[PDB]
């Protein structure tokens, strides 16, 4: 057998002549614990061992699994029968039946992540559900494929203009709905951009943890001169050897090699040496 | 913590004026009438009238009158607020069901004149 | 239920708005910024029924915006814990039911009343029905319920409602 | 074993008035391309023409693709019309001293001018189309002014029959 008992967990009697007192777990031992509840209308303070005791919560309080298949996550109990718990969790409204023992009291927010990523260097993708080894990643396919670890990393455009059917400007972080293609009806928030696809999420959608893909046209809103050495051809310092430290389409930083000084020089008076 | 049965409530709310149904609806209405008149103003969202048509559909009392004659009978009684608006809001038929509802208000009232003022706003009732 | 207290709000002003309109766009702003808010203390805002007074703009130091303390009345509504509540009823699926009273996802389980009351498929417009079938709760009708869980969602609440007091059916 | 499938001289005059009747009223057309033959018969055709007319607004291509198509055309002289092959010794006409390459088509800058686009949507040309509807002459011309003008890359039933 096992005990994990922490504290400001809610605990029950199940025999002896002080049966049904449930108190607040304050400390833990390892197997005579004596432990010290905190019981309702009650001063006179008690104790208790861990063999007497038994996980009962009250209806409707945030609980988590410690252990087992449905470990990781978290809800609110419907009833406590003698040993038949259920709770729906918080992302999906699931029905998940759960041993007495394997629930804590914890007041922390479920957890339920989508960095962009680069399955092959011509392809970006968002990642719906972290693994121990590998990356479950949904690309513009609508098919979320599994890769290992070792995509790389794209800069994400976050100042990517899309446009939707309606010829409208669109950004990141923005409500659009979904009136053509085979998940017409939808709705998504933005999150990443593509030259003809937007990323979509939905809170309420169950599938992948949220993401989808869909078109951005079928929504609608709700230098070469760097380092060369040149010449200065015309002007003030015409004559004058440089090389280009920095350059635009119409001026040039050029570092004079006779004298300390880098001066900004128009292309059009350089002539490459 | 909070509770209905002991009667517990946060301790900043001991003036929170309760409002009947028909007292939100009638406010309710009221800021739509002054928001047509509001030119040049957005609409709300679907919340507003989301409650407008639930206090709608839902309404118990249709006339003001019949509001301030339940309030002018009912404060006259020793009645907590949040007490004297689930007995106006809750709608009952019976005494017996008039315990039933809240625990508060077991023993809290004689039940003939309990009866005698079911059947007071009974009649009064559309 | 709807109470009707006194709320607290700050409102940010730009310097843009410094002009002969300055306390209508206060105004206009707290109606912006109030809607549609949910918290976990003194419940859903319904509406501002009224604006009690508007309080010295403090300027703050370093930024151009002005705090505005405001002082107003609005229209709350929370579960309560023991508390019987009416409810608006929705279709019907083969796990659960969908209510909806306001913005409340409540919900109603099969671990909150006896056996008495059953679900079938075999009807066209799914509904509640029990083996007399005389009592129907299907989309669009008056029942009570109580609730006495209630949980914050990010300004959004999860509840569950119970059926066990009796003549809680359809009037 | 031949292909089954299925003017030209009215069909590209009737293309060359629609584009200098909007490049000549201030608009900038933005005509798509979306095979590599149609891209490159459009482009010229339109330098003969602007080199005919000699006048001087801007004629832009786009993409990365269309430039390496332009490369391979100006490297295969030999595979070309009998003009192209005769007249290369004055100088090559898959060199274009009109069509240049598009930096965004010119930074989208105002003024008349003429812009491939990549596609025949998809992107690098949803842009322009909406960056150019309700304009002065906003002449796309698919093969908010809209033209249509089709130009066949395959033989017809007479052609199989010859």
């Amino acid at each position: 057998r096992e005990h994990n008992f922490q504290p400001g967990d809610n605990v029950e009697v199940c025999e002896g002549e002080l049966i049904n007192l449930q108190g607040k777990i304050l400390s833990v031992d390892g197997n005579k614990i004596t432990i010290m509840p905190k019981h309702e209308d009650l001063k006179d303070m008690l104790e208790f061992p861990a063999q007497e005791l038994r996980k009962y919560f009250k209806m409707g309080d945030h609980v988590k699994v410690i252990a087992g298949r449905f470990e990781g996550d978290t809800g609110l109990i419907v009833r406590v029968e003698e040993n038949f718990v259920i709770l729906f969790s918080d992302l999906t409204m699931h029905e998940l039946k759960v041993l007495p023992r394997d629930l804590q009291l914890c007041s922390e927010t479920a957890s339920g992540w989508g960095e962009l990523v680069q399955l092959d260097p011509q392809t970006v993708g968002v990642i719906v559900r972290l693994e121990r080894e590998t990356f479950q990643v949904l690309n513009m396919y609508g098919k979320v494929v599994t890769v290992r670890h070792q995509v790389t990393r794209k800069k994400d455009n976050r100042f990517a203009v899309a446009l939707d059917s309606e010829q409208n400007n669109i950004h990141v972080k923005d409500i659009v709905k979904v009136i053509d293609g085979p998940h017409s009806g939808r709705e998504g928030e933005i999150r990443h951009l593509f030259r003809s696809f937007a990323f979509l999420h939905c809170k309420k959608l169950v599938e992948n943890g949220g993401m989808f893909v869909c078109k951005t046209r079928h929504l609608v809103l709700a230098n070469e001169l760097i380092g060369q050495t040149v010449r200065i051809s015309q002007g003030p310092y015409k004559g004058y050897i440089g090389v280009v430290k920095d350059a635009t389409e119409s001026t040039a930083r050029v570092e004079l090699h006779s004298t300390c000084q880098t001066i900004s020089v128009d292309r059009q008076r350089l002539t490459t040496v | 913590e909070e509770d209905a049965s002991q009667l517990i409530f946060p301790k900043e709310f001991e003036t929170a004026e309760t409002l009947l149904n028909s007292e939100v609806h009638m406010l309710l209405e009221h800021r739509k009438q002054q928001n047509e008149s509001a030119e040049d103003e957005q609409e709300l969202s679907e919340v507003f009238m989301k409650t407008l048509n639930y206090t709608a559909r839902f309404s118990r009392f249709k006339n003001r009158e019949t509001i301030a004659s339940v309030r002018s009978l009912l404060l006259q009684k020793k009645l907590h607020k949040f007490e004297l608006a689930c007995l106006a809001n809750l709608c009952p038929e019976t005494a017996e069901e008039s315990k039933a509802l809240i625990p508060s208000l077991e023993g809290r009232f004689e039940d003939e004149e309990l009866q005698q003022i079911l059947d007071d706003i009974q009649t009064k009732r559309s | 239920m709807f109470y009707h207290i006194s709320l607290e709000h700050e409102i940010l002003l730009h310097p843009r708005y410094f002009g002969p309109n300055l306390l209508n766009t206060v105004k206009q702003k707290l109606f912006t910024e109030v809607e549609g808010t949910c918290t976990g203390k003194y419940g859903f805002v319904i509406a501002v029924t009224t604006i009690d007074n508007i309080g010295a703009g403090v300027i703050q130091p370093g930024r151009g915006f002005v705090l505005y303390p405001v002082k107003y009345k609005a229209i709350v509504f929370r579960p309560f814990k023991g508390e019987v509540v009416d409810a608006v009823v929705t279709q019907v699926n083969k796990v659960g039911l969908f209510t909806e009273i306001g913005p409340m996802s409540c919900f109603i389980s099969r671990h909150s009343i006896p056996s008495e009351m059953e679900f079938d498929p075999n009807s066209n417009p799914p509904c509640y029905k029990t083996m007399d079938e005389d009592i129907v709760i299907q989309q669009d009708d008056e029942i009570r319920l109580k609730i006495v869980g209630t949980r914050v969602d990010k300004n959004d609440i999860f509840a569950i409602g119970s059926l066990m007091d009796d003549y809680l059916g359809l009037v | 074993i031949t292909e089954s499938t299925y003017s030209k001289r009215c069909r590209e005059r009737d293309f060359l008035k629609k584009v200098h009747e909007t490049v000549e009223r201030g608009g900038k057309v933005l005509i798509p391309v979306f095979a590599l033959g149609r891209a490159q018969e459009l482009c010229i055709l339109l330098e003969t023409f602007w080199e005919r007319m000699n006048l001087k607004v801007p004629i832009y291509f786009s993409t990365g693709l269309t430039e390496k198509a332009n490369h391979y055309y100006k490297l295969f002289i030999p595979w070309t019309n009998q003009k192209i092959r005769k007249t290369f010794v004055q100088r090559n006409m898959f060199e274009f001293k009109h069509i240049k390459a598009f930096d965004r088509a010119f930074a989208d800058n105002p003024g008349p001018m003429v812009v491939f686009a990549t596609p025949g949507h998809a992107g690098q040309s949803l842009q322009i189309f909406r960056k150019w509807a309700g304009n002065e002459k906003n002449m796309v011309i698919m093969p908010m002014q809209v033209e249509y003008m089709s130009f066949s890359a395959h033989a017809d039933a007479k052609g199989i029959m010859q």
